């Protein structure tokens, strides 16, 4: 519905589309993606995935720039600049960062300058200005007139968030850390070629990535209670796409079994996060978690306590699905809300809207 | 003693570097690299390797540009503009790019006028490119000819003996292909690029292609053109790669007959160039191996004494560099000017 | 109705299963397996695949030996000895040598002796085997034949079209070679084994060998014998594999003529069997594509119009059992007994 | 000297300025503000305070937008949109917030994407990820290249944290409450009117405006050591400009008297909070603290202890002036941590500036 | 100097032999190999390695049976039953268990019965009596000819040894939890096929597996000082030989930094864990620790102090070759104090010391 596009074109964008496409009831009007490669390169790549393979649809490349999916006619712009991006030229409000380089509101602003209204980030953008977002966790915090330039944190983050939020607030962490099975990712130099660092340079095909991420800190970025108490690097490892994590942490709870947590997870799974995340009990391995509809998928067995405090919690995810699954929902929560606002009718806050418009109202300013 | 500079500190860089140090009594005053790569970063990329492990030596980029290795400093800067590169600062003798973008003749010049004299690039360049490789066309090197490149390892691999084959047995026609290792030619994942395959992720797949080799054969050879051609496969290797070939040869024979020919050819001219064995071996079994390749004579079967399947590894990286050093040496030696 | 059974519930099993399940309208009354693999394990095997992913199909081990695939129970026990294997429990229609170990003629019969009628070995049989497969001998098969086999997926892949190619063109000589995966056929890590290569870990290497495909052609192709042979390469893949082929041929033409020939071949025979195209896509992009093999119509370059390098893919896993599933129903068809 | 910035001419603005201009050698200054004030007014608006009165230097009114501060040529603009802020268009580095409406990094990154690096609000924003900052409290804790835009919480808090961040640290509070005065500020209503709020709507001119504030908890928002350990009351009293907080605290320090803690504060004033916290001796009242560059202003005698455990502590603080004196210096730590201080950091060992420039291809910092 | 077989071609023993041949003056008289494959198969891997590659020198394949490693005549055999191991015949001294199966005492002891003297396996303790044995930690304890049935547990275990002795002894841990990058293990199968259980039942070739491992118990079975206090899970990963563990631990000593522990490591690397423990300080990647010599190696950086007491710390180790060194180490560790003594120089008029031979004397009638 609302004109959607994708700044740049990351792997995510492909599957994201492949989701947005699979995606059934899109209130999102995807019409173009900033793929610096034309209709060809934008049709071929996205058509066949390293995992999802050739898509189950049509990649018709219209006008050497456009491209339709069995009837989803969609342009493909091609420019490494934000300012020459048909957002105003195509009413694009919701957009998608694909470059990963535009962790700046400016670039998004440049998109806003190009007539964008809303963009996401395929990372925790280092502009701290925009509060990140993640479904099942802080998506509810998303309202209107808050960060038109929009942000979300990393899949890694965007995976652990809910339950690590949930389990603590159900159990209570004082601090603790985590790693994961993060994958070999093009952000790393697949073979040993300089990247200002050695890590991503080293041949990911044969090594883990010794490197600190932001997940261990972007955690509290949606859950304040987690302020600083999390650290310790996740691990990018030779996986195609799999991304599974476990975090051990202390406790402030009584030190229940490693069972009545997956219970709480089952609860968290059932109640607040049905479909949002998941939890399993069959001992499964990397690839099986595939196109998983859950930012979080968790075993009950590997959970383990020793003295009440220390609690390792298995978890899995896929960047793509997860990040997609989030943005699968994000723009909707944007769409269903910001376009077609249709605010309330309670005079108690009628002016507060005009204050939400102009907080320097004749009388709105509060607590200085 | 030959002031050669190395733009584009590509894997061959450390390779040739480790070669340069692995080589003994360097005819090469290669005291200079060039790459966007971080000085220390490159040093580690030198000091450590996915292929050879760490560099068993000394790594300490002397100041910034220079790099203290076994006492030997070596310059390097992070620049892309050829004319910016301080080829003149040492009055460089030979251009050595690794960016894989100077298939042109011009950057060579754009390197030359900046103070360089000779020119060779690893890959078979595109255009007025003097094909050069040991055993085949290296002899053509004089000092007048400066702006040359090298054949591909793949190319270099088949290069001599296939001719020697056509020499020894005569080749009607021939079709080869490599098991090439994945390279910078492919973005780790299927990200936009000229060749969708080269674009393709394929870090767990194959690259159906055909390097200039399948033509550079004609390039490096006097007459062996067209009739002799195949395709290329960059395949799931991080390491030394293999290359297939079936030849339609003139002389009637059986395999080992020609493999004995291979054998007798191995010593004299292919000395350190190629090899041939029959111990049943696989990829890794030739890491850092001096010669360009070994041959599985056993598996070099023959059909009707003309159709002859052939086996060939190749140290895509190191033996290439070895050959690259060899070529360099050939240019380093007989240094007329 | 085809009360077929399998022993050694190998990857092809679930393949065959997920085939059989996916191959709706099954006269194949496969309700009985056996493997050292655990009862519920066999499910998880099928229920969770590294290739097809976890089975998108409800799974249940029923009581125990029987396994309710989406409800369709199927017995399976854990044993190895044919006479122990109680095929008599359901008077089995056909045996399938999922074991990979009873390539023998006897044990096959011993399965029949222990309660079955017909046999198709999963693998190229050990000698006295009437091999039957689509394109070549599926018609030549009569249900009167009992102990038969399907040769390698590779073989299963290559045979028909290149045979039809000869039928189309006339092949003087031919040389193919797979880009085979790495598989249980080889030791995972640097273990012991008959051959050195498979004994090597090699999961990051390639196996220089030759499968019976290189000869099972003659085993299946009346004209095409001896003159048409190459080697095999089990190469660094966990998955669907590709394969080369060069052919010294008679017909003076170029690939495109043969391309349409290979195009119409799908339009006549490879329909649902094999495939061919030129959209440059990587092995993965061929996963589970029931057309058991694919051809890059383009890169099949032509040499003197007699020597003909050709490309070839193949779903080593899925299309294989598919073709076996095909012949299975072909055995369900004309099921004289 | 750095291209510092200030959102609008808020009643804190000129204070900051007149104190910044009163400041001797600040490396920091703005050359342009933006508000529909008119410089001639704005000058007067700056020039002759209702509290500080006339500045001791004439700012020439160069024109309706520009001017020269007694020879210091500085501009203003007139707009309410943070987008079209000529910030890079005047090379702006880091901004100060004046409206108070921007509890959001969202409104902030605007200024960032207007061409700024970071921003500060003289208010506790609602951006958790934004840490407020206050001298002797979180300065070294502050790190440049972390949480780009920040703020400072209430001058109250800005005054609060100083002593407590030693008080409990030497004494140790069990859980004590605070109580502060408050001078009528524009957010309130001078002559009873209609803010959506009831409290800050009556005729503050006469009636105490007793209002709650996250201040008693926003302290924890940078002093979690006392998280939840405090909640109190602010008291908006009819004062031109003046404020004082009397916080009682149960102390695990048996019945220690106060003067000792005040001596510790005498120490602390002589210690961490030089120029920030003052411990006084003279019977002194609202104006008697006017324009002191101290934030925390305390009289030991006026302090005392009830039960040894619980002990109250009077602490004075201007609203406007002190804030400035603090925030003006608080701004410095950003220049003290200025990005490279624009000098001598990147001796090609990075090769990353170009990688920062060539953002994607030479994927140096492709974080993922 | 002391007779040394190869009980089935242990790839561990392979490099261990490669170690041994690469060793300097090992009293381990390597003499024969029970590789069920003959001289052909039992030299090919001894000549070419997966992670090492071709050997430096040549293990010439002398007769159809029995070979040399560069003029070092070494026999071969082909059997699977210890009782069918002509070892007394070859005066064999130490069990060199490559079959990786006979974690049992007796079948192993059968080799002693076959004429061996002391058991040695890459075996976690199937039973208990088998002394959980590693250099650096539980090595000096080894009683000369006391309890000949010994071995070493999993790589990870003996990997754990130094720090799991160090950190505690240097800090004092209440509990803790590690997890290591575990290479795929030959015993665990390549693909999704027949398997003992579900876990290894897949193709970790492209997947990944954690699982329980007695290591934590084992190293506590080594060092009770934290018995039943540590847990965690190795992580099966597509690596030929990559093996580097983390460790998260609630410690007792104050939330001191890591460098101290790393200087403690420095001191510990200086200390008895010299050569088997390294303090890693150059940022390096998995393979880089190729053929390494240290059963433990810890990057400076990833050493993390989460909550002071909670502390995260990596540790690197060559799962095989290092262990092989360790394997070479423990043997020598015994080979020195081996039964080369003065052959019972003690004297006792004890008829026990007389009937010790003639135990069948109701005169003495051994206690039993
Ligand atoms: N894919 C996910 O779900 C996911 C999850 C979290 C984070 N990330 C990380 O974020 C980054 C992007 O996500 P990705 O995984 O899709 O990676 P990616 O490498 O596919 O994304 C970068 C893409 O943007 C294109 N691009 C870069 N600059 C551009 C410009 N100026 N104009 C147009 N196109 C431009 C590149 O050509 C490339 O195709 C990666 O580093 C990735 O690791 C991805
Ligand atoms: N082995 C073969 O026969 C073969 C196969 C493929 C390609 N090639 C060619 O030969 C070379 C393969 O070996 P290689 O090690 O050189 O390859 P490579 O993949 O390492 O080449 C890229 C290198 O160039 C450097 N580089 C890129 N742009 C640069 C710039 N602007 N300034 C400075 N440095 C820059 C990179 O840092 C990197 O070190 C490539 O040049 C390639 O084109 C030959
Ligand atoms: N798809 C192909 O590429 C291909 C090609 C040609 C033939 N095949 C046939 O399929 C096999 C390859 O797939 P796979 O996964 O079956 O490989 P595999 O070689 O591992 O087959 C053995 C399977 O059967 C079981 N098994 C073996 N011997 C047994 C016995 N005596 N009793 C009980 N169970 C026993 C094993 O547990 C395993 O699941 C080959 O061995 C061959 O028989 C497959
Ligand atoms: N002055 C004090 O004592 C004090 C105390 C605490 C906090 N503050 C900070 O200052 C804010 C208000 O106090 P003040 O001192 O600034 O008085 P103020 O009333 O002058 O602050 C609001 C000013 O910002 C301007 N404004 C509102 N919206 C604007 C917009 N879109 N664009 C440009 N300008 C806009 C108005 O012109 C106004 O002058 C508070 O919300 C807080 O942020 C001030
Ligand atoms: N290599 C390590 O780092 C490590 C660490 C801890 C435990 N382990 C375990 O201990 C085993 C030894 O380690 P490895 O490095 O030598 O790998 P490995 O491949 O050598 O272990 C398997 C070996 O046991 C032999 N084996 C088993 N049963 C046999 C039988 N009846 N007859 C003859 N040989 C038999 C095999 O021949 C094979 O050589 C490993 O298989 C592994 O399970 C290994």
């Amino acid at each position: 519905k609302l004109k959607v596009a994708i700044n740049g074109f990351g792997r995510i964008g492909r599957n994201f589309l492949r989701c947005w496409h699979g995606r059934k009831d899109s209130p999102l009007d995807v019409v173009v993606v900033n793929d610096s490669g034309g209709v060809k390169s934008a049709t071929h790549l996205l058509k066949y995935d390293s995992i999802l393979g050739t898509f189950k649809a049509d990649v018709k490349i219209i006008d050497n720039e456009t491209f339709s999916i069995d009837g989803k006619p969609i342009k493909v712009v091609s420019n490494r600049d934000p300012l020459k991006l048909p957002w105003a030229e195509l009413g694009i409000d919701i957009v998608i960062e694909g470059t990963g380089v535009f962790v700046d509101g400016p670039g998004a602003g440049k998109h806003i300058q190009a007539g964008a209204k809303k963009v996401i980030i395929t990372a925790p953008a280092k502009g701290s200005d925009i509060p990140t977002y993640v479904v099942g966790v802080n998506e509810k915090d998303y309202g209107h007139d808050v960060a038109n330039i929009i942000s979300n944190a990393s899949c890694t983050t965007n995976c652990l968030a809910p339950f690590v939020k949930v389990l603590d607030e159900e159990l209570g962490i004082v601090k603790g850390t985590m790693t994961t099975t993060h994958s070999y990712t093009g952000d790393q130099r697949l073979l040993d070629a300089s990247h200002r660092d050695l890590r991503r340079a080293r041949a990911a095909a044969l090594n883990i990535v010794p490197t600190s991420t932001g997940a261990a800190k972007a955690v509290s970025l949606v859950l304040p209670q987690l302020k600083g108490k999390l650290n310790g690097i996740a691990l990018r490892v030779p996986t195609p796409n799999v991304s599974v994590v476990d975090l051990v942490v202390n406790i402030e709870k009584v030190g229940v079994t490693a069972e009545d947590v997956n219970n709480a997870f089952r609860k968290a799974a059932a109640g607040p996060l049905k479909g949002v995340l998941d939890v399993c009990d069959i001992p499964l391995v990397s690839v099986d978690f595939r196109c998983s509809d859950f930012s979080s998928t968790i075993d009950s067995s590997l959970t383990m306590v020793m003295g009440g405090d220390m609690v390792k919690v298995v978890a899995w995810y896929d960047n793509e699905w997860g990040y997609s699954q989030r943005v699968v929902d994000l723009a909707d929560l944007v769409a269903n809300k910001w376009p077609g606002l249709e605010g309330s009718v309670a005079s108690g806050d009628p002016l507060e809207d005009f204050c939400k418009d102009n907080p320097a109202d004749e009388e709105c300013k509060l607590y200085e | 003693k030959l002031k050669v500079a190395i733009n584009g500190f590509g894997r061959i860089g450390r390779n040739f570097l480790r070669c340069w140090h692995g080589r003994k009594d360097s005819p090469l005053d290669v005291v200079v690299i060039n790459d966007t790569g971080g000085v220390k970063q490159a040093s580690h990329l030198l000091k450590y390797d996915s292929i050879l492990g760490t560099f068993d030596a000394d790594v300490k980029t002397a100041g910034d540009s220079a790099i203290s290795v076994d006492g030997k400093v070596i310059k390097v800067v992070s620049d892309r503009n050829p004319v910016n590169l301080p080829w003149g600062d040492m009055g460089i003798d030979l251009v050595i790019e690794g960016t894989g973008v100077f298939v042109d003749r011009d950057g060579a010049g754009k390197h030359l006028q900046a103070g360089a004299k000779k020119v060779l690039i690893t890959a078979p360049g595109k255009g007025d490119i003097p094909t050069y490789v040991v055993g085949v066309n290296e002899e053509g090197y004089t000092h007048a000819d400066t702006i040359i490149s090298n054949a591909s390892c793949t190319t270099n691999c088949l290069a001599p003996f296939v001719k020697v084959l056509d020499q020894k047995f005569g080749i009607i026609k021939g079709t080869m292909t490599t098991t090439h290792s994945y390279t910078g030619d492919q973005r780790l994942l299927d990200a936009s690029h000229r060749d969708l395959r080269r674009a393709r992720a394929a870090c767990l797949n194959i690259v159906p292609t055909s390097t200039g080799a399948a033509k550079a054969v004609a390039l490096v050879l006097p007459n062996l053109k067209g009739k002799l051609n195949g395709i290329a496969l960059r395949v799931p290797t991080p390491n030394v790669s293999v290359v297939d070939l079936v030849v339609q040869v003139s002389k009637k024979t059986f395999a080992e007959e020609v493999n004995a020919a291979f054998r007798e050819s191995a010593d004299n001219e292919l000395k350190g160039i190629l090899s041939v064995c029959d111990e049943p071996l696989v990829s890794i079994d030739f890491r850092c191996t001096d010669v360009s390749s070994t041959i599985d004579s056993s598996l070099t079967m023959v059909m009707g004494d003309d159709m002859v399947k052939v086996i060939a590894w190749y140290d895509n990286e190191w033996g290439y560099s070895q050959r690259v050093v060899d070529l360099a040496d050939i240019v380093a030696n007989k240094w007329q000017x």
